[PDB]
């Protein structure tokens, strides 16, 4: 999103998104292509067309939550417009955590494609979350195995200060201390 | 007010929040102008993700996670509790004060325990403390995980355990530790369970007695106690929780049929069995911070306004974002005379009190005795003060326990490395002849000068 | 939510408390 920080002198406006992501557009096209090919195949869901309402998250929790409020509109009206049966998304694990918090209220399945955080494997808190990407436990243990393979023992760690970097870096810390790998520094970064 | 029960659960709090933002959801039913809550940091995080979307201020009273201080993601979050950074640093100070270096860590697997234990780990590696085990717990944890954590605690020689967790999230672990009678650990408690009634129960003392924990600065709410005893399931019609409160208090249903004439003082419940109002005073200050922001709006001047061109919003048509703005420029005096001013992250700096769990000679309950304090207004290294003669270790002892990995190497001996073990785990190796060690815990053996040779005991040089 | 403490007024303050431990 734009770097404008609200001073709240005027009614807060809707933030503007930055840095168009062609890879994300290809991911959206992948979703649309899959839906179209299912709708044209007389071997999967016959006589039913699959619709879609795909939104932009801008790697931000707020945009995803606006879209999710547009996903649970009928459900939340019932608790307190076509009904979305399942959600494909989202990319970031913090974004997916917020969206899963909102979607597990109404038991709307949410199949992420890029959220690899281990925190989203807690089905007590995330009841309706699934993922087609693997969890990051094996990846952190694999970085530990790579550092062991080249016989290093003096490494540093930089983690993103989000639901992605922190759990992965803690798992790597456990695996490295198991393998007698001494971490010198452990810094947390963020785009903001 | 519209007040809901969260049940320490994200789902209930999110339903309540959807209730709060119904008018805003229609825009993007009364208009909730601000929210007071919540207790758990994961609960408050989920609630802030939604309230910050509509710029509804959310002033919590117990959520103390550092993650909630990121005002880019949490645009409308404030709190009257201090942040957890100072508390993790304070436990690092406590361990460095009693001269321990071999401690274990247990944390609730949530947005409260993990960041606090991570800050503790940074402070511990900065203060040359070795952490043996780091375990994660939850209230909804399988028996296999709890058994594994207990086995780790047993398979370890760290008497001191640092626990960032709440009461409920720690309860199953304490139950399993009690069932196995694991006596002799020294528990360092974060604020969330240092005064928890779920853990400070007299049948766990042999396991948890002598716990050294943190508490917030107590406040004063004159007349709050008399207000508490005025509760009645029929005289209170707004408070819909009063019925279930009365039922659980007197074990009756509106179970015997209730009478509506029982006395609140007859039953012993944490409702009126308090000595200090710590989180309650935080709720009081949350509500007064919102009210003083609204008064700031109400007493504005046309040339002196926080908004565009000094404009002042009207209190008859005030919006939530305006109250948020006035909560970012808030400076009001309490009933106790202190000033409450939220920082650039909406955090309220506050002192800590250090309590110890002592058994009650008469009642048999667990009494929290203030043994020290942590002054967050002081320079690093002079913030902690613990009066060690008020500490009963394990609840009965008077001797400061031992929680080092290895015993100190005497003079004339050096330290030797046990590979596969942390730096605090060393062996004692006799100095070779001609080399002396005149100190305790010396790394290498010092060579004697010329015309000089080590003693028989290798402790110094003789000509 | 049936269990809820409401009192009407000019300005409404939301509240969130753990009346139940779980
Ligand atoms: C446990 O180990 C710690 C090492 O951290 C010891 O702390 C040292 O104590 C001596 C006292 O003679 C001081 O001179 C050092 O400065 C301390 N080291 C520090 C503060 O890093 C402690 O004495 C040991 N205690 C026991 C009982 O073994
Ligand atoms: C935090 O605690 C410290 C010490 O407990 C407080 O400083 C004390 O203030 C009182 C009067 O308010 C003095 O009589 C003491 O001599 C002070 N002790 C010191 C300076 O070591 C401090 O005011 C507290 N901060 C608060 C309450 O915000
Ligand atoms: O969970 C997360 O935050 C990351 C996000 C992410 C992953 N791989 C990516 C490739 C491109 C863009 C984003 C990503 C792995 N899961
Ligand atoms: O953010 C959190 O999870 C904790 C919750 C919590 C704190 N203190 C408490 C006392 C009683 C019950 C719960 C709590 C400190 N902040
Ligand atoms: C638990 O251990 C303590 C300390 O050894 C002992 O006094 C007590 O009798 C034990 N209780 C049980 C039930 O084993
Ligand atoms: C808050 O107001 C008091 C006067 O009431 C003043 O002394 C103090 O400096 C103010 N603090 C801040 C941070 O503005
Ligand atoms: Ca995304
Ligand atoms: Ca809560
Ligand atoms: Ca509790
Ligand atoms: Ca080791």
């Amino acid at each position: 999103v734009a770097a404008k920080d609200q001073d709240l002198k005027s009614r807060p406006e809707s933030v503007e998104c930055i840095r168009y992501n062609f890879r994300g557009f290809r991911w959206l096209q992948a979703m649309i292509f899959a839906i179209e090919e299912i709708n044209s195949s007389p071997a999967l869901l016959p006589n039913l067309t699959l619709g879609y309402r795909i939104f932009d998250t801008c790697n931000t929790v707020s945009k995803a939550l606006e879209a999710t409020l547009s996903f649970v509109a009928q459900n939340k009206i019932d608790s307190l417009i076509p009904s979305t049966i399942a959600v494909v998304g989202a990319t970031g694990s913090g974004v997916s955590t917020a969206v899963a918090n909102l979607l597990g209220l109404f038991y709307i399945p949410q199949v992420s494609y890029a959220s690899s955080s281990r925190l989203l494997s807690n089905k007590n808190q995330f009841k309706s979350f699934l993922r087609t990407i693997p969890n990051d436990e094996h990846q952190a243990t694999a970085m530990a195995d790579i550092i062991e393979y080249f016989r290093w023992n003096w490494v540093g760690t930089i983690a993103a200060d989000d639901d992605y970097g922190r759990p992965g870096i803690e798992k790597f810390r456990e695996e490295a201390e198991e393998r007698d790998i001494c971490i010198d520094f452990s810094e947390l970064i963020s785009q903001y | 007010y519209r007040i809901f029960d969260t049940c320490n659960t994200v789902s209930k709090a999110l339903e309540a929040t959807l209730s709060f933002v119904a008018q805003n959801k229609i825009d993007s039913i009364p208009s909730t102008i601000a929210v007071v809550g919540a207790t758990g940091s994961g609960v408050s995080t989920a609630v802030a993700n939604l309230l910050g979307l509509f710029y509804i201020p959310q002033v919590s009273y117990a959520s103390s996670s550092r993650l909630l201080s990121n005002k880019n993601q949490f645009k409308s979050f404030l709190r009257t509790i201090p942040n957890d950074e100072h508390q993790a640093t304070a436990m690092a100070d406590i361990i460095e004060y009693f001269r321990w270096n071999w401690v274990g860590t247990i944390a609730a697997d949530d947005d409260y325990g993990r960041p606090g234990i991570e800050k503790f780990r940074e402070e511990a590696e900065e203060r040359d403390i070795c952490i043996d085990f780091s375990e994660l717990i939850s209230q909804y944890s399988d028996e296999e995980e709890i058994q594994h954590v207990v086995e780790v605690i047993q398979n370890s020689t760290a008497k001191v355990i640092v626990v960032f967790s709440s009461g409920p999230d720690l309860e199953p672990l304490i139950k399993e530790i009690v069932r196995r009678n694991i006596t002799g650990k020294i528990w360092l408690a974060s604020e969330a369970w240092a005064s928890s009634s779920l853990i400070a129960m007299p049948q766990y003392f042999h396991v948890v007695g002598g716990t050294i924990g943190f508490a917030l600065k107590a406040g004063q709410i004159p007349g709050f106690r008399e207000f508490l005893k005025k509760v009645h399931p029929r005289k209170s019609v707004h408070n819909g929780f009063a019925k279930e409160f009365w039922e659980e208090t007197f074990n009756c249903h509106l179970r015997p049929l209730c009478t509506g004439d029982e006395n609140i003082s007859s039953v012993e419940t944490p409702y009126i069995d308090y000595t200090h109002l710590r989180i309650s005073y935080n709720v009081y200050l949350a509500v007064y911070s919102i009210a003083h922001a609204l008064q700031d709006i109400y007493t504005c001047l046309p040339g002196r306004g926080l908004f565009t061109n000094g404009s002042c919003a009207d209190i008859k048509k005030v919006e939530a974002w305006q109250v948020l703005k006035h909560l970012r420029h808030l400076n009001f005096t309490n009933n106790m005379g202190e000033q409450v001013t939220f920082d650039e992250c909406g955090d309220l700096v506050g002192n800590y009190s250090i309590i110890n769990w002592h058994l009650s000679p008469e009642d048999g309950s667990i009494v929290f005795k203030e043994v020290g304090y942590y002054n967050v207004y002081a320079k690093k290294g002079e913030r902690l003060f613990i009066n060690e003669e008020k500490i009963l270790w394990s609840g009965f002892s008077r001797e400061v326990p031992f929680s080092n990995c290895s015993r100190d190497c005497l003079a004339g001996t050096r330290k030797g490395i046990i590979e596969g073990e942390p730096t605090c785990c060393f062996e004692c190796v006799e100095c070779p002849d001609g080399e002396y060690s005149d100190e305790t815990d010396a790394s290498a053996c010092n060579k004697c000068p010329d015309d000089f040779w080590s003693n028989e005991n290798h402790t110094s040089c003789i000509a | 939510p049936d269990q809820r403490a409401q009192k009407k007024g000019d300005i409404i303050l939301g509240g969130l408390f753990p009346i139940h431990f779980g």
